[PDB]
């Protein structure tokens, strides 16, 4: 913010020593002038969330943030309705081993809520 | 500055090892990868298994396919995940066999769901496409300022193709 | 200058281990080669195999 108010007030300077404005009222509707077209015009990467990812909270080293946590059906479900084979889990995001840890106990809490709550449901 | 890279994709072991095969189709990726660069090579795969499945239920091609994807080096490592959208449609046109449209480019990032995220240089990029004769291009909408930034002179005959999701590039990249 | 070298190739393993055995053909190379000539090479062994595939599809040699 401390660089867009100096670039809008550097732009102001240029605009009252050589330009014809002796005094300036910065407004929006001006403002795409003295910096440019809006770069950040989502609040989000969206706003519906659809099946299988989640937003969540952060707490990075420059401050916090709000994170997609991403799901998909990298194969597909049935290969076979006799088999019986386990759904094993892939998983990026440059995830270190305690993490690694935490989102394979996380996935078998899940598979275990869902015998649980459905047992009908086999996906997970 | 920029480039018009072609990222290529083939079949490097035959796709039918055995019918009832429920075997993985590995990918195997070349270019001087980078770690950041290979995952966002997994998320561009494991999207387009699922696009391939949503759209193409019967299309088991790209499930089971122990396939080789390029993409060539030279771009700077903050820009190697904007590739991942093309990486999709390629990996797509293998499976179907259907070439994408002639002269047209794209970049783009995705996110596991197809979702198209913003990336840099759009200028550069815009110049090497200009100067490459593609006249279709394709960018992410959170980018479009940066495109109408440009001057009038550098946008002719650019028949650009704003998006946010995947999906829309599957209508342009292979319209029939 | 230029020199003609001359690139060779040999089977070091038994074509058959299994002939029901669906494993991989790995490939070796040497040559004191650098990263961008071993993904080159890759590049290249992964296109002769789609060539035989498509010209010769009995042929799983390679």
């Amino acid at each position: 913010l401390q660089k867009q108010v100096e670039k809008v007030l550097r732009k102001s300077a240029y605009k009252i020593v050589s330009g014809e404005a002796e005094s300036v009222e910065v407004t929006p509707e001006n403002l795409q002038d003295f910096v440019g077209k809006p770069v950040f015009t989502v609040e989000r990467m969206y706003d519906v969330t659809p099946p299988g990812v989640v937003m969540g909270l952060a707490w990075t080293a420059m401050g916090g943030s709000t994170l997609f946590v991403e799901t998909s059906l990298r194969r597909p479900q049935d290969k076979d309705a006799k088999g019986d084979k386990d759904g094993s889990l892939e998983v990026t995001g440059q995830l270190g081993e305690v993490m690694k840890e935490s989102a394979r106990i996380a996935y078998t809490f899940a598979r275990a809520f869902l015998m649980q709550h459905a047992p009908a449901n086999d996906y997970l | 500055g920029g480039s018009t890279l072609f990222v290529e994709t083939s079949l490097r072991r035959p796709q039918d090892k055995d019918a009832k095969g429920d075997k993985d189709g590995s990918l195997e990726v070349t270019g001087q990868l980078g770690e950041v660069m290979k995952e966002s090579a997994r998320i561009a795969y494991t999207f387009a298994r699922a696009f391939l499945m949503q759209h193409a239920p019967a299309n088991d091609y790209l499930v089971t396919s122990h396939i080789h994807l390029h993409v060539p080096e030279g771009a700077t490592p903050k820009d190697g995940p904007s590739a991942g959208c093309t990486i999709v449609t390629a990996l797509l046109s293998l499976a179907m066999g259907r070439p994408v449209r002639q002269n047209l480019a794209m970049t783009g990032e995705v996110s596991l769901t197809g979702k198209i995220l913003p990336v840099g240089g759009i200028k550069e990029k815009t110049i090497a496409a200009k100067r490459a004769g593609v006249t279709c291009i394709v960018l992410p909408a959170e980018n479009k300022k940066d495109f109408y930034d440009l001057a009038a002179f550098i946008t002719e005959g650019l028949e650009v193709h704003f998006v946010e999701h995947y999906r829309e590039i599957f209508d342009i990249a292979f319209p029939d």
